[PDB]
């Protein structure tokens, strides 16, 4: 129930990738599926993700983080890739099942 | 992407790049065999050498 | 079991359905649509072309992958042919698989998704697809002809203009389908199938609304003159005038005048004596060449004239000799015997053209789409011989009089301008 | 024109069993290949030793 | 009305032989229009070195008029009845056929007969056609695909008659004599070797009566009734590399000796070629195409196109593939191609043959899409297979084929075989016969 | 020139006199701005009939004289403004070749206002062909013309071109004094005449852009 | 040509791996061991040879 729902919010703050200004999706490791997804992203979304990342890298080299006031809020995190990624994986699974057929 | 794993692999790409697909004049004679013999000598010396150095 | 009959239900919304079991071991279904490059505007130029190559992209019910794998799994095929004003999607496969291939044919014509990526990924194919087609000068000049012959709709190119390769959006594709692939502009034709089955699918699977959605801004005639200097030794040329529309009995005259003047040899490496035009040009030039009677019949207009191919130097003579050859016919140069032969060639050509599975299926659905009917090869035969010696010389005159259009290409050095014929 | 091109004659080099232009070279194939591969196989045996 | 049935319904093909040897055959349809023609068992393979190009020079005259009805007389009579006359001449099969109203069925046969028998061979026309053929050669020479297959035969069948082009040499065309064309006709266009075939709305009986009337050849000695057996053509694992770095793309064709019409394996060979299929830059399918080679071709921009083939002949044949590529992807392409061949011999899957068989049947059916194609199948079947082979039969045979069978047969004709190669254009990248020969084994 | 030059002598190959066609080439290309130019045969180099056109040119307006100006002294410009809403540019085109010439107007405007800008430029040319020329207009243009010319020869190239152009066509050299006469000798009539020779003569037309709202020659 | 840093068969390598080599802008101290490890290897080999001499 609303258990892991608050658990999640806890973890989200514990992980801390938002102190860098990243969304959950930004931190995704770029395997094949993700790279394919990133490709389908509308340009604005893609250009934005880039900047977020480039800024985070700059923050990391600097050994700093965003002011608490700019950290992304658990409920304002946009899973801009999540769906695309779903499809990509969905698409692949089909081909796979089909080729073993 | 690269079809065969002979031209793509970081290591094979090398064995293939210098001992398999390496372009060579069609006419080089026996006088071109010493390069490898030289190489084989080097290998043979090192090998027998290690064996001797052990005693 | 012998020969059945050609049914043709006409459902409410307007979707026509014409089938014909010919017990051939292979079926060939097809969605004929009243779509085309003429409905395009300066705004979405070429979208029609790109839509033609979108056939294999994902649909709301079948993935790009499954569409191709699915069809190939049964030895089926999927093709899309289209004229300036007619699009024909259609599959073909052994009988026992028509269901399988149907979903895809259906999904394709009614369930496209036009995913942004899949689309932009595809547009470069326009680049290619065009390059190959354009390998035959035959096509280059005809594009230009239409550009000169008209001012709109039919003046639109059949192949996406270059500047627009890659600028065709998904919206443009959708809106094009929504505004043109309407049940009232569509016809589900089929062969090697029973009407009861083909009908079932049509009503149990089709959804799109009816009504010509967006209608085409009637073709205005211009009478242009486009010349493409390019060095290529052989000079292709085509001179025409407005002709006859679809249905128009007047069109039947031209078809006859066509075969009278000569519409491309009938004997391998022949001489075409029964060809007034050919014969005329020969008696005019020395070197190799080819000249024929050009004739197209579109919905709200048509084009008619002659197309020639000759050496650059003999361009002047071949072209002019083709004019006089057309005037001489306009000045009683037609025998009642000429008119009778052409009437056979015409009856022959037509009759033969329907031997191939595609020929027949196109013959059927073409009509079943324009007037949800079906003339019997018997009636069509009448409309032909009803053409009189006069009618012919009439068409012949309507040409010499009417304003002409002209398209050419090659080392046009010795090629004449419209105002010199 | 490519019609005026002929493959030259290779009789000075052809193996006796495929010299006759009117005999299926196939029948002698298994031997031609069998022999050469034998040499190789033997060489391998020697090296192996 | 399931497929199976539609097959066993197609009317049987009738065949009746005349006392002269001529074999008349036909498949009757309700079609108002039709096609009839004479499929002779002659070609460039029957020509020898002195007359290479006769059957082609003769092809250019079988339409310029006969003794009875000169040029215009012939053309006029034919053009005016809305009929289409045309033909062709291969290496070992020549054909002449007309497309006319089922009504004219009998007048056409008369016309056909008048062509194969009384060709005018007007020595005036001859000198004209001489210049025409010479001209068509200049043209055909710019058809890489042609140049490439001719060459393929040129080396695969080097030293034999099958290694000659149909069109013949520039010298023979320049020098052939009316007399040569004359005897060519007399020696080859002979009843026991010809086949009058027809398809459409035609009565077999009416057809054969007409045959009896103008195809009234006479036979006194045994010699005349006999069909000669050609000398066997020797296949040779070899290669011919015609290089010109100036041409845009490069053509490559590789093949192994095929069995020959008669051999049942051919069915299996076709099912196999059905797996690898063929491809081309305008195949909508794309990356999802079923043929791995095609798929690979697409994923790696390996070729503007490729195609498998199983060109059959009486006693021999060529089983291979051809591809057009850019100078810099010839190797990857060749590699992948042989790859699939090796895969055919070692790991064909049931799923593959299933698809392959379906695709094949579909092509098999398209081979009979009209009176002309149907006719062409009759003329050829009788000529090649001796009798007619119904789709019901073919379909039967095809169904028998399975993975195991494909592998065995392919191994049989492919594995560890010395191939025949022909390469044209900017072919520097593809190279070494040896490297290619090793591609013939293991996977 | 002497002791150093060389090469052949005599007009070598002469040019096959220019035949007039009166074509119509349209280039659809999407580009928002629509360029268009409508002309008729005009006067050839030397011909006094040119002087008229040069004057009719400046009368109709040949490109602004004040930075980001308005060009009131420009009949044509002014005419088109009173016709369209959006930004644009329209001028008097004029070339004088050896055995022929071209004269008309060239416009640039938004795609949609292509029809109005182009047509407004036609009427603007007919109104001048129908006495729409003041003796005062003709005097102003005669100055602009005298000015333009006179200025054009300040730059080293300008002067060298002016000199040699003549020195090549007729191995002579009109003094800026004489040229000045040939200008003002143009009468109010001459001008409206040229104006007519345009509305009457067969025209040619070239365009490019999203020609969606652009008219064909047979619509002007 | 132009520079001999990117063309020379050997320098092309030193430049290709220790000069123009693209590296993340944020790698930390935990990325310094790669080279220290390398330096150790060199140092060991060197003092080692010296010792092996006696
Ligand atoms: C460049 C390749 C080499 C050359 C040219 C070479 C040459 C020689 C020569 C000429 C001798 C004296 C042979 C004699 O006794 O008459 C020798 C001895 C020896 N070498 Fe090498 N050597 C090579 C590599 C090696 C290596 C790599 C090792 C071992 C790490 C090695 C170990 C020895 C030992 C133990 C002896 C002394 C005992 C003996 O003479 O057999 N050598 N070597
Ligand atoms: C991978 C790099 C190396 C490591 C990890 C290494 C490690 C060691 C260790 C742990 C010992 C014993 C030290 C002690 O006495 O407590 C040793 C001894 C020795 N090593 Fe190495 N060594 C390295 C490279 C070399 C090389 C390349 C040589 C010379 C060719 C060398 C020559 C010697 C010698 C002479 C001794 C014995 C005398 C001594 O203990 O000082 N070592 N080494």
């Amino acid at each position: 129930g609303r258990l892991m729902d608050r658990i999640r919010k806890w973890y989200y703050n514990a992980a801390g990738f938002n102190k860098y200004g990243l969304m959950r999706d930004d931190t995704l490791y770029e395997d094949d599926d993700v790279k394919e997804a990133l490709k389908r992203l509308p340009e604005d979304l893609y250009n934005e993700r880039m900047f977020r990342i480039k800024r985070a890298l700059d923050l990391s080299l600097k050994h700093r983080i965003l002011p608490k006031e700019q950290w992304v809020k658990y409920e304002e995190d946009k899973p801009y890739l999540e769906p695309y990624l779903k499809e990509v994986i969905r698409e692949r699974l089909e081909r796979e099942a089909w080729n073993k057929k | 992407m690269a079809p065969n794993i002979r031209k793509s692999h970081p290591l094979l790409k090398m064995i293939n790049n210098s001992l398999i697909d390496l372009p060579a004049p069609s006419n080089i004679s026996a006088w071109w065999n010493f390069g490898s013999l030289l190489a084989v000598c080097l290998m043979t010396q090192i090998l027998t050498g290690l064996l001797l150095a052990m005693h | 079991p012998g020969a059945e009959d050609l049914e043709i239900t006409k459902l409410p919304n307007g979707l026509i359905i014409a089938s014909l079991e010919n017990f051939s071991p292979a079926s060939r279904i097809g969605v004929f649509i009243k779509a085309g490059s003429r409905y395009e505007t300066t705004a979405n130029l070429g979208t029609a072309h790109l839509l033609r190559l979108a056939s294999p992209l994902t649909t709301k019910g079948a993935s790009s992958f499954r569409i191709t794998r699915g069809i190939e799994a049964v030895g089926g095929s999927l093709s899309v042919y289209s004229t300036r004003e007619k699009m024909t999607y259609c599959v073909e496969c052994l009988r026992d698989h028509v269901d399988t291939v149907m979903e895809y044919l259906l999904n394709v014509t009614t369930a496209p998704e036009f995913r942004p990526w899949e689309v932009t990924d595809l547009q470069p194919q326009l680049k290619v697809d065009k390059a190959v087609a354009f390998q035959s000068p035959q096509v280059g000049v005809l594009e230009n002809l239409h550009a000169a012959a008209y001012k709109t709709a039919l003046a639109n190119p059949l192949y996406c203009p270059d500047y627009r390769i890659g600028k065709i959006t998904s919206e443009q594709l959708h809106h094009f389908v929504q505004n043109n692939f309407t049940s009232a502009r569509m016809a589900l034709v089929g062969i090697g199938v029973k009407h009861s089955d083909l009908k079932q699918v049509a009503e149990q699977f089709l959804n799109i609304r009816s009504g010509a959605g967006t209608s085409s801004a009637k073709a205005t005639y211009w009478g242009g003159e486009i010349r493409e200097q390019n060095g290529h030794s052989l000079v292709h040329a085509a001179v025409v005038t407005e002709g006859a529309a679809v249905g128009s009995a007047e069109a039947n005259a031209f078809s006859v005048l066509q075969h009278v003047l000569g519409a491309g040899p009938l004997i391998k490496r022949g001489s075409s004596v029964t060809s007034k035009l050919y014969q005329g040009v020969a008696k005019a030039t020395t070197q190799p060449f080819d000249a024929s009677a050009f004739n197209v019949n579109y919905s709200d207009s048509g084009l008619f004239g002659f197309y020639t191919i000759s050496q650059a130097a003999h361009a002047g003579e071949v072209i002019r000799a083709a004019m006089n050859q057309l005037k001489a016919a306009a000045q009683g140069g037609v025998t009642e015997e000429d008119v009778t032969k052409a009437k056979n060639q015409l009856k022959a050509t037509y009759l033969m053209s329907v031997e191939t599975a595609q020929g027949l299926l196109n013959e059927i659905g073409s009509e079943a789409l324009l007037s949800g009917t079906h003339t019997a090869p018997s009636v069509v035969a009448q409309k032909i011989d009803s053409v009189t010696s006069a009618d012919v010389v009439n068409a012949a005159k309507k040409f010499v009089s009417g304003k002409k259009s002209m398209a050419a290409s090659g080392d046009l050095g010795s090629t004449p301008f419209l105002d010199e014929l | 024109v490519h019609n005026d091109v002929t493959v030259p004659d290779f009789s000075a080099y052809r193996r006796e069993d495929v010299m006759d232009a009117t005999t299926s070279s196939q029948t002698s194939s298994e031997d031609r290949k069998g022999f050469s591969y034998l040499v190789t196989a033997t060489a391998c045996v020697a090296t192996a030793y | 009305a399931t497929y199976a049935q539609t097959l066993q319904n197609i009317p049987e093909t009738n065949v009746t032989t005349l006392d002269n040897g001529l074999r008349v055959a036909s498949e009757e349809s309700s079609q108002p229009t039709c096609t009839v023609g004479v499929w002779i068992g002659a070609g460039s393979r029957y020509e020898n070195e002195k007359n290479n190009g006769a059957g082609y020079f003769v092809e250019h005259l079988a339409f310029k008029g006969t003794k009875k009805r000169p040029c215009a007389a012939f053309e006029k009579e034919v053009e005016s009845m809305g009929a289409h006359f045309n033909g062709y001449t291969s290496r070992e099969q020549t054909a002449f056929y007309i497309k006319a109203l089922s009504k004219d069925m009998p007048k056409v046969v008369e016309l056909l007969a008048d062509v194969v028998q009384n060709c005018a061979l007007e020595e005036s026309q001859i000198e004209k056609e001489r210049g025409v053929i010479l001209q068509e050669l200049k043209e055909m020479d710019n058809d890489m695909t042609n140049v490439t297959f001719d060459y393929l035969h040129a080396t695969a069948f080097q030293g034999t008659a099958l290694a000659r082009t149909v069109e013949g040499t520039t010298e023979n065309i320049k020098h052939l004599t009316r007399a040569d064309l004359a005897s060519y006709i007399d020696t080859h266009f002979k009843a026991p070797r010809m086949v009058l075939a027809a398809a459409g709305g035609i009565s077999h009986k009416e057809l054969v009566d007409a045959a009896r009337q103008h195809f009234s050849g006479v036979s006194f000695t045994y010699k005349e009734d006999a069909v000669p057996i050609l000398p066997r053509c020797r296949f040779t694992g070899s290669e011919i590399r015609a290089r010109d770095d100036a041409l845009p793309v490069a053509h490559v064709a590789l093949a192994v000796e095929g069995p020959g019409w008669a051999d049942p394996d051919n069915v299996v060979l076709h099912v196999a070629n059905a797996i690898i299929g063929r491809y081309d830059r305008t195949f909508g399918g794309g990356k999802h195409l079923s043929s791995r080679l095609a798929a690979l071709a697409v994923e790696h921009k390996l070729c503007h196109s490729f195609q498998t083939f199983n060109t059959s002949y009486s006693d021999t044949g060529l089983f291979g593939f051809h591809f057009v590529a850019d100078p810099l992807s010839i190797d990857d392409m060749m590699f992948c191609a042989q790859g699939e061949w090796m895969r055919l011999c070692t790991s064909t899957t049931e799923s593959e043959v299933k698809r392959a068989k379906n695709h094949l049947r579909s092509a098999m059916v398209a081979q009979l899409d009209g009176t002309t194609p149907v006719c062409e199948t009759i003329g050829s079947h009788l000529l090649n297979y001796g009798r007619r082979i119904s789709l019901e039969e073919w379909d039967s045979r095809i169904s028998a084929v399975d993975a195991r069978m494909v592998r065995d047969v392919c191994s049989k004709y492919i594995y560890d075989k010395c191939p025949a190669l022909a390469a044209v254009g900017p072919i520097e990248q593809l190279l070494d016969y040896n490297r290619i020969r090793s591609g013939m084994y293991w996977i």
